[PDB]
This record gives structure tokens, sequence and C-alpha cells, in this order.
């Protein structure tokens, strides 16, 4: 910084002086809240990162010349660093015949997962005949390994694999984010790893558990010490970039070892195809993410969500130094929680990323952006912004105060919480399956009991404060005064709305991000009472009965109301008659 | 000049499981630190399901340096190893239970603010800043029951030790620098004092500093009242229990089991919970499902009761004599949760 | 300049954007050397100050195609079987010109010829497939290229080119001496001469006549700020028609004729080797072959494309088992039913396929086929001129 140079023509001279600039990161809220299922903009304006004049540029994680990254973070991750400065080496060679990059599979069995890794190594005419060694640093906020090596294109060179020490950690460093996924109400895995700049053609990583040292490496034939090295997760891919789900082989072999964690010393194994060459720089990313709850999961301790989120901002113009991205978020509910497709939907890296919020953040676990900053003054001082992102108190609402038979009925609920996605109509939609606790009712099949009630039930509706549901399964064989059942007893009186499920009955977005469900159906003039709710299927009466004179009512389960905590809804009306 | 300021000038006494002590089996606390549900729902000895979770202190600390503010519009951290101290002192004796300011090391809590390495004693880990230009910093540390000066009036729990260090073992060496005396145990009485010392590097004068806040651990007694003393069958009755023993975390708002409150009447006599006679539960409709907190720091609890038609297949009748009933295991009376009991009452009719 | 000079980029809509491997058209139409019987002197046209060579058409009407050199190779690199997906032929040196062609092209970075190479020498015979990362153009062509050549028309970026005027009297073919004029089968007609353009810069097409010049700007960038898709109605009734429409500048890489894509847009197909994927011609305009399916996926971020080259599909957004959206065949494309067993039937998406393409276009992965509305209008759509879009509503749908 300050120094310059001096180029002339015309006997007039120039000078080009070098110089840093501040940077500003502020994030913009749209309108007063940020709230779930909106995209607002992440704007950076830092002119040490407007490298060409004449082009407009990005914040890729992968090129190693794009030296600061913004980053997210929320609970603990487990990132490459997490263990100190890793240690990695190249190599080329061959699989051996019982390495688990040969052997192995991803089909959730031991058998496919879990092996041992040996290789067979031939850096003879390599350069000074050793592996390829790196220098190795790490991003404080962008958590990405930077590997500096002597450049080499040549037909000769060529490399294989890639053998990472993470520092000091162990299975105790592991398990304080990976979870059970046996021992745990709600648990998901993800692994999430970025290895473009090598520009392979296939990778396969598997995690490398030892009681011994990750490097120098050694083969099963040497030291017959350990039953199993290694766990694959991911083989033989396509994808140099991936965010994948984990299977439960994976949880079930990482708390499957009888050695204790301390001495168990971990590490990362790659296997490549098609990498010719290696720049002066290379950069690696690898994450364990975890998601779920403990318990009940309504106290706030036993509620956990691990993740790191990284914003590739794009240039806006070809000499505007300011750089432009989006964020978003999904606040978890009742129905999307038990699914790992949720949590898998996200987007890690990207220049709009999106993350998982478990519960209302607000004051100092409010959402916040980091960029590492090189400063006019020429010392590295970060600069950050944060959003508070609340949850919502739910109301559901009924329009009419009476109605009469063959009236339609309309329900609308006004949760902004629900709102998962800011491009699509979010639809909710009634379970039909006779072997769940939620049937006839607005939720998921996949459910669970809990303190609070059934983890699978998001709305349902009543006739006389008893569940509104059509007589199916095996306990409706009662027949009631008369020899008929209520099921044939209720087709007789030509009642197809037997109960919600059966009039197509759905929670439907009114915009793309409203926040606002209506749903509708018909009164029918018979329904079949459930004797005991108790048992599953329901006991169903044996006589259907008149709705006239009866109080119709809607229920509603907030996961989360403005504290972030489960509380129930609803709203009541009467049937009447002429 | 640094300030450190503490979350509450007032505490509740935490309390443990069952699963904590290794005495035999008993349908009563027996002096043992749990606090158990209304004993018409006890069934035979007391079992995981007939107790209120493991109920743990959760405070937080906050130092107002702008010494540590290097960074006017960034996130910035307490970097100063071992500033930081936060002891349990009853009377002379003191037990330290860690430090912050330093990356966190699994180690054991200190007896007496005396051991020679500081390396052997737990680190909770660096503070972080609570907004980019506040310039404060915030901790949050987990108190047990079991964390205090050793005592005689503990010896009644036989107490299983949860293992600071990387072993597995309940003993008092796993958790403590220093054994305790025979015929005592370490533990959380009432009237202990809670202090936090910040060890300023650099004060107004440039140099090294040392300011304090502290608060006392205290039992109250329970207070259960409702909207109106006359209810309609099949109304909506608020029923309001204010335990302060109960505002374990400010940040949050607790849950408690409904199973605490007894109801008894001529129709049948239950705990209006998942513990209550067959179809209780769906007999009274809650609102929430169970008690909850009226905001982050209130100690109030609210519930939604439908006055039930028939309990157990008995119907009620009019003018009815109702008695609500609640069990504070650990009132002003008594010195730690267990221990003594107080049952305060609620009277209400149908109309 | 819309008085006597044309360029296909000139777009009010699109604010005279290009991008991409897409070929430019220039037409000169002037009264003063519309003559085919006479030697008019050939119209002087330049783009970025460098000359465009021009050949006369029977219309009367003089004609000049161009492209950005990298694209132009990168692209023809996706193009493994020749005269399918984006073919420009062969790539040669500017100074082939004379040798192949018959005329000077040494104002250019290079010309795409459509032969086929016999005989792959190092040096004399020029490059069939082109190179996946771009650059020079070194290797050179020669009149003994051409004779040896086993396929001529291995162009398949330019498909609809007017017939070079012929030989008599004075006149040479096209006016300028192309040695062989039979347009869209022969080896010289048409060809696209490649310039080296700059990303964010204005492209300058300059004409000069006496009494003055007229000239048309262009900006070479990536366009995803133009690009859109929409659909016919809010609410679909059951057995509906979805008329999808897509307006993107990108997708027109023929100036002359009407340009066909084809999808794969099943996403949740979770098999391992499968991949969505975007398409080049599988289909005509008039639902024939019109050529084999050649991979794009890995190449579109060296093509310029910025989130927008891409067509994905959900049939059952909630997983409710009954599929809301189903395909159906139509005028421009050719779907069969492959599983043809009793046990299914038409509402099952994942039963159709591609019969001639079954190793990415096979069952499940669901093909989806749009068609340009006009040579050179950049409007895409699924319905055909029927009005029988490719898209349809299941007739149990909830």
């Amino acid at each position: 910084r300050g120094t310059s140079a001096s180029l002339d023509y015309n006997e007039t001279p120039q000078t080009i002086l070098v110089g840093f600039s501040f940077a500003s990161i502020d994030i913009q809220p749209v309108t007063d809240e940020w709230t779930s299922g909106q995209e607002i903009p992440v704007v950076i304006v830092d002119a040490d990162q407007n490298k060409n004049s004449r082009a407009d540029e990005d914040l890729d994680l992968n090129n190693p010349d794009v030296t600061l990254i913004p980053a997210l973070r929320t609970g603990d991750p487990f990132t490459i660093d997490e263990g100190g400065t890793p240690s990695l080496i190249f190599t080329n060679g061959t699989n051996g015949d019982d390495s688990i990059f040969d052997t192995g599979a991803i089909n959730n069995t031991s058998a496919g997962q879990v092996g041992n890794f040996t290789l067979n190594i031939n850096v003879t005419r390599f350069s000074s005949a050793t592996n390829i060694t790196s220098t190795e640093s790490i991003d404080t906020f962008s958590k990405r390994l930077i590997s500096a090596q002597t450049a080499n294109s040549s037909a000769n060179f060529d490399v294989d694999f890639a053998i990472i020490d993470l520092g000091s950690a162990t299975l105790e460093t592991l398990k304080e984010t990976v979870v059970d996924e046996d021992n745990t109400a709600v648990g998901f895995n993800f692994f999430n790893y970025d290895v473009r700049s090598l520009g392979a053609d296939t990778v396969s990583i598997a995690l490398l558990n030892t009681t011994g040292n990750i490097l120098p490496w050694v083969n099963n034939d040497t030291r017959n010490v350990d039953k199993n090295n290694a766990i694959l997760l991911v083989s033989n891919s396509t994808n140099s970039q991936a965010y994948v789900d984990l299977t439960n082989a994976v949880s079930d072999a990482v708390y499957g070892s009888t050695n204790t964690d301390s001495n168990v010393n971990i590490g990362f194994a790659m296997y490549f195809t098609g990498v010719g060459d290696l720049a002066a720089k290379e950069v690696i990313v690898m994450d364990f993410f975890s998601f779920g709850f403990t318990d009940d999961g309504v106290q706030s301790s036993e509620r956990f969500a691990n993740q790191i989120i990284r914003i590739e901002a794009e240039e806006t113009g070809d000499n505007t130094s300011t750089f432009e991205g989006s964020l978003e978020y999904v606040m978890v509910n009742q129905i999307n929680i038990q699914d790992a497709g949720t949590f898998s939907g996200i987007t890690p890296i990207a220049d709009d990323p999106s993350f998982i919020v478990i519960e209302d953040l607000t004051d100092e676990d409010a959402p916040r952006v980091n960029y590492n900053d090189l400063g006019a003054d020429g010392v590295t001082t970060p600069v950050s912004d944060q959003e508070e992102a609340p949850s919502h108190s739910g109301v559901v609402s009924l329009n009419a105060d009476s109605y009469k038979i063959a009236d339609t009925v309309v329900i609308t609920v006004e949760d902004l919480d629900l709102n998962v996605d800011s491009d699509l109509i979010d639809i909710f939609t009634v379970v039909s399956d006779n072997s769940k606790a939620t049937d006839d009712a607005v939720g998921s099949a996949t459910t669970q009991s809990l303190s609070f009630g059934e983890l699978g039930r998001l709305l349902d509706v009543t006739f006389d404060d008893v569940i509104w549901s059509t007589p199916d399964g095996a306990n409706n064989t009662a027949t009631g005064n008369d020899s008929d059942t209520c099921s044939t007893e209720l087709s007789n009186a030509g009642i197809t709305d037997t109960g919600l499920g059966a009039t197509g009955f759905t929670l439907v977005e009114t915009g793309a991000a409203t926040g606002v469900f209506v749903g509708d159906f018909q009164i029918p003039s018979f329904w079949c009472r459930v004797s005991d709710t108790t048992t599953t299927p329901y006991t169903y009466a044996g006589d259907e009965e008149t709705t006239t004179g009866l109080d119709i009512e809607v229920n509603y389960v907030d996961f989360r109301d403005a504290s972030g905590e489960i509380v129930e809804v609803g709203d009541s009306a009467g049937v009447r008659a002429n | 000049t640094g300030s450190v300021s503490l979350d509450r000038t007032v505490y509740p006494v935490p309390f443990g499981t069952i699963a904590d002590s290794s005495k035999a089996a008993n349908a009563a606390p027996n002096g043992r630190s749990v606090f158990p549900i209304h004993a018409t729902g006890i069934t035979s000895t007391i079992d995981s399901t007939e107790e209120l979770p493991t109920g743990d202190l959760t405070i937080h600390v906050r130092i107002n340096d702008p010494d540590f503010d290097e960074n006017p519009a960034g996130e910035d951290a307490m970097d100063q190893d071992n500033a930081l101290k936060i002891s349990v002192i009853r009377g002379s004796d003191s037990v330290v239970l860690g430090y912050a300011g330093a990356s966190e090391r699994t180690g054991k809590i200190d007896v007496g603010g005396n051991n020679g390495t500081i390396s052997n004693i737990r680190s909770f880990g660096e503070m972080d800043e609570i907004a980019p230009d506040a310039g404060i910093f915030e901790l949050d540390v987990n108190i047990k029951f079991t964390d205090g000066p050793a005592s005689a009036q503990c010896n009644s729990h036989d107490t299983l030790y949860t293992a600071l260090d990387g072993t597995t073992g309940k003993a008092d060496t796993n958790r403590f620098d220093d054994g305790a005396a025979s015929g005592q145990e370490y533990c959380i009485l009432q009237g202990d004092i809670l202090q936090v010392e910040y060890t300023d590097p650099a004060d107004a004068s440039g140099d090294a500093n040392t300011v304090t806040d502290s608060a006392t651990f205290d039992l109250r007694n329970g207070v259960l009242q409702s909207d109106k003393s006359v209810y309609i069958i099949g109304s909506d009755m608020i029923l309001t229990l204010i335990e302060p023993d109960f505002d374990l975390d400010n940040d949050s708002a607790e849950t408690y089991d409904l199973d605490l409150i007894e109801w008894d009447s001529d129709a049948a006599t239950t705990t209006m919970g998942n513990k209550g006679v067959t179809g209780a539960a769906a007999a009274f409709d809650p609102e929430p499902t169970d008690f909850r907190e009226t905001g982050d720091s209130t100690g109030i609890f609210q519930i939604v009761i439908e006055i039930p038609e028939s309990l157990s297949n008995d119907k009620l009748e009019r003018g009815e004599e109702i008695i609500l009933e609640y069990t504070d295991w650990g009132p002003s009376g008594s010195d730690y949760v267990g221990d003594e009991d107080e049952d305060v009452n609620l009277t209400i009719y149908t109309s | 300049a819309n008085a006597n000079l044309f360029v296909s980029a000139e777009n009010s809509q699109f604010d005279n954007y290009m991008s991409g491997p897409q070929v430019i058209e220039v037409v000169v139409i002037d009264s003063d050397i519309n003559d085919t019987d006479e030697a008019k002197g050939e119209p002087d046209v330049t783009v970025n100050g460098k000359v465009l060579r021009m050949v006369q058409a029977v219309d009367g009407n003089w004609y000049g195609y161009f492209a950005d050199r990298d694209q132009a190779q990168i692209a023809d690199s996706t193009a493994t079987t020749a005269d399918s997906g984006l073919d420009f032929g062969v790539f040669c040196a500017s100074s082939s010109g004379t040798a192949a062609l018959g005329f000077s092209t040494t104002e250019t970075d290079g010309i795409a010829i459509p032969i086929t190479i016999a005989n792959a020498t190092a040096t004399g015979n020029g490059t069939q497939t082109g190179s996946s990362s771009g650059g020079a153009i070194t290797t050179t062509c020669a009149a003994n290229t051409l004779d040896a050549s086993t396929a001529n028309g291995t162009i398949n970026v330019v498909r609809e080119a007017k017939d070079p005027v012929a030989a008599s009297g004075s006149v040479s073919v096209g006016q300028i001496g192309l040695k062989n004029g039979t347009a869209n089968s022969g080896p010289n007609w048409p060809f696209i001469q490649l310039y080296e353009l700059n990303p964010t810069g204005n492209v300058v097409v300059q004409y000069n006549k006496g009494g003055g010049v007229q000239s048309t700007t262009l900006t070479f960038d990536t366009v995803d700020q133009f690009a859109e898709l929409s659909l016919d109605r809010t609410v679909f009734p059951r057995v509906s028609q979805v008329h999808a429409t897509i307006t993107d500048l990108w997708l027109n890489i023929d100036p002359t004729d009407e340009d066909s894509w084809t999808f794969a847009t099943n996403t949740k197909n979770t098999t391992s080797s499968f991949n969505v994927d975007t398409f080049y011609q599988v289909f005509d305009e008039n639902g024939a072959s019109g050529g084999s399916a050649l991979t794009l996926r890995t190449t579109l971020s060296s093509l310029m494309c910025e989130d927008n080259c891409v067509l994905t599909l959900d049939v059952d957004a909630q997983s409710s088992g009954t599929p809301v959206v189903t395909i159906q065949d139509n005028g421009d494309s050719i779907l069969t039913q492959l599983n043809a067993s009793s046990n299914t039937n038409a509402n099952n998406a994942s039963a159709f396929g591609i019969s001639t393409e079954t190793a990415k276009l096979g069952t499940g992965s669901i093909p989806v086929t749009i068609t340009e509305q006009g040579p050179n209008s950049g409007v895409f759509g699924t319905y055909d001129e029927s009005d029988k879009s490719v898209l349809k509503i299941t007739d149990n749908a909830k």
C-alpha cells in the first residue's frame, strides 16, 4: 500500500498508485420484518474485489484469486478446520482389491459403506521422488482450505488421491455435530463438498477412523490392528460440488466403534479421475450439517441446527465495485420437520443461498453475515450485518357464524411462518391412512406421539367436539339399532362427503408469498360419530346422525407462535335448520 | 474501564431427576433433589414419567467493555484468556465453576478457588458481540443442582455426578478437583451467592482492574388462582400459577407438565393430565397442552381448562365443591428442592 | 440503418443484444446492385471495422453470416456426430479462404465450412470438431481438402440459406466466386466468418455506400435479463392444455430457420447416472427426426448461459399419489409410450419417451419439446399449429 509505478507517453508521466478500500456489507429487508420464504438482497461494496474495470466479476468459492467471500453460520458445523490447520498430500497410484473405493457402494449397508482404505503408490518419477505436499491456510469466516503447490501441467504429471489430516480432531470432535439418527427423535446428517478447482471427472470421498496416523498412511496388510479404517460418503460421483444426504449406515458406523472416541483419529480420503494438472493454488471445502430436535423438542436447549452458508455475490456493473446477493430462510413447521427433503432442499453455496431456522432468532442469535476485509489503513478488519427472523402467531377463522345444510364453508389460516417458498404456491393436504393417528386431518401420514400431542397434525374439523372422519378401516363393523353398518347407512342417503378427507379439502396459499391459506367444503346432511378416538383405526358408531343443531369447529396447531412455542387455536360456528 | 452484569438479582434453586440419585426407589422424594408430580398420579415408586424433567439453571453474563470493540462495524470477541470467573460461595467456603476468555477446554470445578494449574479448570470459551456495533459481549452457562460448597444437609442425596472431564463416571472427583468430606455432598442451598468477576486488562488508567456483580439463590411458595369463583359446566376457565421457582431461563418461555395440579371432587380425583383417570385428559381439553409462561421473564404460567361434563362416567352436579391442589416441592420452608412440601389450594363452584 | 442494411440481432424488444454461439445474418437490399445478369460490385460491409464478404443470391440480395470465434469453437465441440446438434462444420484458417471458398477471407479470425475431413492430417486439413476451450485457429485448408470431402453440408446452425446466383457470361457463382454454389447441401454455402468479439462490448455493423453510411450497433453480453416463461391461465381444469411460452434471445441459434430444443426435465428421477439436460434439434419444426441428441449440460457455463438454458418439471408437487400433469405427442415432436402395459395409462408421465434416443431420453426423464414461433423471433412455445400442447392436465387430477 502507498507505493507506486510511473508510465510515460508524450513526455507526461502518470503514477500507478496501489491502495486499499474499506468495505461495507448491509442486508436490506424489503419490508419491516424478514419472514419465512422471502428473498431480500445482500449488498457488498469493496473496490478491492473489482480487479478488472472492463469485466463483471463473481465471488466464486472455487477461484483461489477471490480472496474474500461472505458467510453465514448457525450452530456448530464441522468445517475442514475443526481440529486446526489440516495437512494435505496428493498422490499417484491404484486402489487395492480390498479398498472401500473399489468394493464399497452407497446402498445403506455396512457391507457397502464401511471398509478399510488401502492403496499402492508410484511417485518415483515425481519431482524429488516424494508425494506432492502442500502449504495450507484457512479463511477466517468462509472456511476454505487453500493449498499452495508448484504448478505442474505436463503430459507426464498426474495425481489420483488426496489424504487430509484434520489436525487434532477425533471422534469426540465429530460427535458434537453428527447425531445418532437412531436415538434422536428427529435427526438428519448432511455432507457438503466443493472440489470444482481440481477439474476431476469422477470423485469419491471417504471418512477415515483410526487409532494410528492419518499421515503417513498404512494399508491393512502392514498394520493388522483395526477391523475397519474407512467410512464411504460419496462413490464415483460426477458432481465436483454437491450437498448430499448421508444414509443411516454412515451415522450407524460413527457411533458403532467400541474404542473410546479420544484415541481414534479422523481424516478425509479422496479418489479422483481426470486430474491432469495442479495450479499454484487449489481450494477444497468439506462440511457436516445436522438438523432435528431431541425428546419432545419443547425446550429451546432441545432444538438444534448446524450449517454454514456462503454467498457468491455478483458484480453489478463492469467498474461498479458493488456486489449483489440475496438470502432466504425456511421456518420449520410440524410437517416439514419430519421430512429429510426440507433440509436437503436448501442451497448452501450460491449467489442466492437459503438456510434453515429451527426457532425465533432475535437479538444476539439473529442471523449475521460476516465479510473479512483488508482496510485502507492496511489492517484486516471484518464487517458484518444481522437481521432478526421472528416467528408469527397464527390465527384461524371461519367466514360465517351460522351455516345451514349444503352451505359452502370457507376456512382461512393467517400464519406467515407457513410460507416456505416465495416463488411457488404453498399447499397442505388431508391424510388418508387408517394405520396412523393423523387420519382425516390436514397434515402428514408420517407422525410421532409427543407431549403436546401428535406431531403430524396441523388442522382438523369436528362436529360436536368429535373428529369428522369417514367410517373406514377394521373398526367400522358396528350396526347400531338395525343390522346396517354406519358406512352403508350413509351410502343409502346418497352422501359422498363422508368426512373431511372425502371432500377434497386442501389448504392453498392465496399468493406465492402471501402467507394466507384458504380451503373450502360443503356441510353434509348426515355424519357418522367416532365412538373411541384412543384406538387406531378409530371405532365408529352403528347409526348415522343429522348435522343440524351441532356446532362445527376448526383447530389449528402453531408449531411456532410469537415466542417459538407450540399452541393450538380454533374457531366455532353453529349448523342450523329451518 | 469495563463493567460486568448478571442476568437477574435472584435465582431459583435448581433440582434434578431420580436418575441423579443412587438411592433405592421410593414413592416420595425421600430427601432426594427431585420435583415429583401430584401423589394421586404416582404409580408405586417414582419413575421417569412421574417427575418434571431435569431443572438446570441457565444464566447470561454480559461485559460492557468498549476496548474489545476493535471492529466498529464487525463481529468481535472477548479474547483475554481467563478474564471472567464464575463462582458460588456459601459463607467462607467458595466454589469456582469455570473461566471464560480462552478457547474451551475440558476441565473440572475448582474447590475453594485454590488450584495451582488453571489448565486443570473448565473454560466456558470466548464470548461473542451481541451486535456488530454494540461493544457488548454475552456468555450462556448452565448451572446444575450439584455445583457449590460441600455441606451436611445434602448427605441425603445419594448423588451421581455428571463427568465434566472426557471420562464417563459418577464420582465427585470426575466433576470437582477435590473429593468431598465423608458425610457431605456438593450442592446448592437456599441463600447461596453467585458472583462473576471481570479482570479488565486495561481500565481508564491503562492498568488492570476487577469489577464484579453478585446474585442470590432463593425459593418461594406458589400462588394458584383463577379468573372467577363460579363456572358454568362446559365453559373455559383461566388457571394461573405463580411459581418463581420455574423461571430457570429468562430468554425462553418454560413449559411444565399439567399433572402437577390435582382435581378432586364428588365425580372423581384426577391429575388433569396424561396421568389422570382414563379419558380425563380429553375431558378438560387444555389449550395449550400444559402450563406456559406469559412472557420470557414473568414466572407466571397460564392454562385454559374446559369444565367437564363427566370425569369418570359420573356427571357433575350444580354447586359442586371442586378443590385444585398444587404441591410446591421447594417452598420457602425447604432448603433444597425435594425436602419439605407445602400444599396450595383453590376452590371453585359450578353455578 | 433500416434503409438498405438488415441485421438479424436488430430487435427493439431485446435492445439489440446478442449472446452465445448464435449466428448473425447480414442482408443488403438495394436497387443499385439488385441485378443478377450483370457483374455489379460487392457491397462494402464491415463488422467492428473488419470486412464482411457478401454473396449475391437469386432474390438479388447480398448475404453474410458471422459469429464469435470462441463460442463457435466451444459449441462445435458438443457436436460429436456430424450435421447434428450445434455443428459449424470444419474450422479453417483465414488464409484458407482463397483455396477453399475461391475468394479472400483475410480480415476474419477464421471461417467455418460445411465439409468433413477424410485425411485428418496435422497441418493441411482443418479441425472437424473444434476446441472445448477455444483460442486461435491455425490449421489451414486447401483445394484438395474440398475434393476429398465425403459428406457436404455439415453445418447445422444455418439451415435455410438462399440459392447463390448462377455463373452466366461475366457473372461468377454468387457474383464473388464460390467454387460450388449448391446451398445447404454443398461444401461452400453457407459458411460462417469468425470474429473475436468483446463480452460486454458493442458490435458495430457498417455498410459504406455513396451518399452516406448505414450503421447498426449490437451488444455482446449474457441475456438472462430478457428471459421469462408465461402460462396461458392461472387455474387449470381437469383435461386442459398447458400452453407454455418461453421468450429467450439465447435460444435463437439459427437466424433463417425455426429452432427446436428438447429437454429432460424430470427433477425426481433419482437414478445416479441421470441428469437434467438440454439438447438441440432432436426434432424439426415439422416433427421429423432432424438429428441425434447430444449433451449440453456441462458446456452451458462456457456458452454464456446465466441460469437461462434449463427447463425442469415436477408432475406431483405435494406427493399426493395422483400426478397433476402428463405429457403427450403433438405435431412438432415424436413422443412414444414405451411402457405400453395395460397396468399403466396415459396419466403416467414416466411411461413416455423418445424411441430413437433411449440412453438419456428414455422411460422416466420426461422429455419436453419447444419450437420457435417464427424464424428469428426468439419466442418459443409447447403448442403446435393445431393448438395441441405437449403438457396436459391428467383426467383424475384432484
